[PDB]
RNA sequence: GCACGGAGGCGAAGAACCAUGGAUUUCCGAAUGAGAAUCUCUAACAAUUGCUUCGCGCAAUGAGGAACCCCGAGAACUGAAACAUCUCAGUAUCGGGAGGAACAGAAAACGCAAUGUGAUGUCGUUAGUAACCGCGAGUGAACGCGAUACAGCCCAAACC
RNA sequence: GCUUUACUGCAGGCUGUCGCUGAG
């Protein structure tokens, strides 16, 4: 069975949105909705996420921008990773 | 002494007359009413069912098919053809009206194969058949030693291929010397020639 | 290689599917690295991390779980 | 107006595209059909005699 | 035009097909892409 | 109906009927148009039933003449299943023939009695 | 893996590799809950059938395959030094369908007429013979014989 | 390709007959 989170979404953009936004970016399965996301979120990293927003890419993935909410800090969860 | 079923089959040598005559006249006009393809509990011809194989059994299916009746209904050509080839009107089909009946009962269950069929009669214009159709997968039938050959993989669509009765009647396999060099063992092989 | 069949066939059905997450874990992170253009790899393991959860997703099958 | 040249101008719809049983871009998207193998219209992939020649 | 999810993923796959021979593949082999489409001189499906 | 020219009142049907299940019991009858045919034509018959509900006629249209033709008394009866079960049956009977009564022979020549001056 | 790089890894816990068997096996696809250019919308044998506990409960069909095979529909160029019947040809092509082979098959046969043969295919021959035909051009068997292989049976009805 | 009271045919229309079709 297929799993919604690849990986980390690491790039200039997506680091500016983890300083400045406290979003962390995500490469998901295109057949996985924003509440899919959410959730495998905040069951991967312990955290509770407060927004989801999606994108079909032209690379054929799913590009999520997941903000979290002020109780979790971006740049750590992403840091230990 | 003579069977019941002597007289059903006495009756029918003569459809117009009798009883039997009064009969159709009644019927058909229900029958003009019914479908191309009529599943029916009972043969209307009993003797002649069982005669073809029929039998009071699981599995064991009739059903009256009516076709139109006449030649071969041809759309005039739309290009260049010899007089030879420019008929319409008296071409007739090379399969008999039994066969296309036999087939259109064939295909409206599909999962059934012809057994054998016989006519039960016909109006000013069309001619009814009754199909004896068989369940190949009734294990009712698979334990039937007098009918199990048919559930045979080789038996497959048997009426689309002209393994009927009537199939092989109307290939001309009838006689078996003189007048079937062209015929058996099949037309095709032949090269189409009877 | 570092995790073999014979110490797979000996877990109970809830050591494997522990052991299971913890590998896509491992993986999960490992391609998180990978992304990162994190050269700390050790491309045998991201490939041995596949083979070892198609292994045990192949003794779940076998045993029942 | 002539019918080369100027006549191309014109040509920005779409009818043909990739098949969703096939894979070739022959499915008219206009009437639902592939020109190809037959999808939409035939349930059976479609074929002919004359794709080659008679004794081949 | 309007593009579904399934042509915007063919169209990402044409562009990937579209990529170079890795430099490391010319020495695994000691030594051409016969895919290369130009979005103006070519023409893709659909 | 195209062999049936005369109507059975419901009241002799029954006492028909009723005939016929004492016929088993007592003496001994037939069931099946086949070998209610036989008796006709080997004589054996004393009085034969015919259900009205049957299709295809054919089946049956010949009992009435046969009969006729071999003095042979016989009744009709509007159900199929009512025949087939007064005779004994777990299934229906399109004719049936009591081949030689018992403890009803008085009311079964009675009955075709009732039958010949019913017409 | 082809594929001979770089980094790294696996293998004596016997890897690679090979055989058999098993696991996994996305979406579209006969494509079957409904719709759709491989995606989507809210539990599905859609459709047609058989059996039927009359409930999709138990089953069937659908589509493919190099050609071969069987059943239907059926040209024209061409030849005849024109051309119409004839010929090309029951060919090309089209519709339907089976199998590993099909089809045929145990005489209402043959008819070297017999005091004879003895299911059916096929091969060799019979023979370009008999037969057809603007009796033109053309067309064209069979019985028998020598072989191959061999195998004969089941119903309906009578009487139960 | 086209034409027509060219040759030969083929659709179509009209008309008789048979079947469907029966009572006085
Ligand atoms: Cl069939
Ligand atoms: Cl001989
Ligand atoms: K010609
Ligand atoms: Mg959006
Ligand atoms: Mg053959
Ligand atoms: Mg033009
Ligand atoms: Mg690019
Ligand atoms: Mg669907
Ligand atoms: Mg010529
Ligand atoms: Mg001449
Ligand atoms: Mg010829
Ligand atoms: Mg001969
Ligand atoms: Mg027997
Ligand atoms: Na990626
Ligand atoms: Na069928
Ligand atoms: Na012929
Ligand atoms: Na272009
Ligand atoms: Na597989
Ligand atoms: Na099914
Ligand atoms: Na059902
Ligand atoms: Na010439
Ligand atoms: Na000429
Ligand atoms: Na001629
Ligand atoms: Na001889």
């Amino acid at each position: 069975s297929w799993d919604v989170i690849k990986h980390p979404h690491v790039t200039e953009k997506a680091m500016n949105d983890m300083d400045f936004q406290n979003k962390l970016q995500f490469a998901v399965d295109d057949r996985a909705s924003k509440g899919e996301v959410a959730d495998a979120v905040e069951e991967q990293y312990d955290v509770t996420v407060e927004q989801v927003n999606t994108q079909n890419t032209m690379d054929g993935e799913k590009k999520a921008v997941v903000r979290l909410s002020e109780d979790d800090d971006a740049q750590e969860v992403a840091s230990r990773i | 002494a003579r069977s019941a079923y002597s007289y059903i089959r006495d009756a029918w040598e003569n459809p117009g007359d009798g009883q039997l005559a009064e009969l159709q006249w009644q019927r058909q006009q229900e029958w003009r009413n019914e479908g191309a393809v009529e599943r029916i509990e009972r043969p209307t011809r009993l003797d002649k069912a069982r005669s073809q194989g029929y039998k009071a059994k699981q599995g064991v299916i009739v059903a009256r098919v009516s076709v139109r009746k006449g030649s071969a209904r041809k759309r005039r050509h739309k290009a260049g053809r010899r007089s030879k080839r420019q008929g319409v009107t008296r071409i007739t089909r090379r399969k008999d009206i039994q066969r296309v009946a036999e087939e259109r009962a064939s295909r409206t269950f599909p999962n059934l194969r012809v057994l054998n069929s016989y006519s039960v009669g016909q109006d000013g214009r069309q001619k009814w058949h009754e199909v004896i159709l068989i369940d190949p997968n009734h294990p009712a039938i698979q334990n039937d030693d007098d009918l199990s050959w048919i559930c045979a993989d080789d038996q497959a669509d048997r009426v689309f291929r002209g393994l009927t009765g009537a199939g092989r009647r109307n290939r001309g396999l009838s006689g078996k010397g003189k007048g079937s060099e062209k015929t058996r063992p099949s037309l095709r092989s032949n090269g189409g020639k009877a | 290689t570092v995790l073999h069949v014979q110490e797979i066939r000996d877990m109970t059905p809830a050591e494997r599917e522990a052991e299971l997450d913890d590998l896509k874990t491992e993986l999960l992170n490992a391609r998180a690295v990978q992304a990162a253009g994190g050269a700390p790899e050790n491309p045998g393991r991201i490939k041995e991390l596949r083979k070892a959860i198609a292994r045990i997703k192949t003794i779940q099958g076998e045993e029942g779980d | 107006t002539g019918a080369g040249t100027p006549s191309q101008g014109k040509k920005n719809t779409t009818t043909h595209t990739k098949c969703r049983r096939c894979g070739e871009k022959s499915y008219h998207t206009k009437k639902k059909v592939c020109s190809s193998c037959g999808f939409g219209k035939s349930a059976k992939r479609r074929d002919y005699e004359w794709q080659s020649k008679a004794g081949e | 035009g309007k593009k579904s999810k399934a042509t915007k993923k063919r169209l990402a796959k044409l562009d990937n097909q579209n990529s170079r021979v890795p430099a490391w593949v010319m020495l695994k082999t000691d030594r051409r892409n016969h895919k290369r489409r130009h979005w103006r001189r070519n023409d893709t499906d659909e | 109906p195209v062999y049936v020219d005369f109507d059975v009142p419901a009241d002799l049907e029954d006492d028909a009927l009723e005939a016929l299940e004492v016929a088993r019991d007592t003496g001994a009858v037939k069931k099946g148009t086949n070998e209610t045919t036989k008796s006709i034509e080997r004589g054996s018959a004393e009085l034969v039933f015919v259900a009205e509900d049957v299709q295809p006629e054919e089946i049956v249209m010949h009992i009435p003449e046969l009969a006729d033709e071999k003095g042979v008394p016989f009744i009709f009866v509007e159900q199929q299943d009512d025949l087939g079960h007064a005779a004994g049956l777990e299934v229906g009977s399109a004719a049936a023939a009591v081949t030689d009564a018992g403890e009803a022979d008085a009311d079964v020549e009675d009955i075709a009695d009732k039958v010949e001056e019913l017409r």
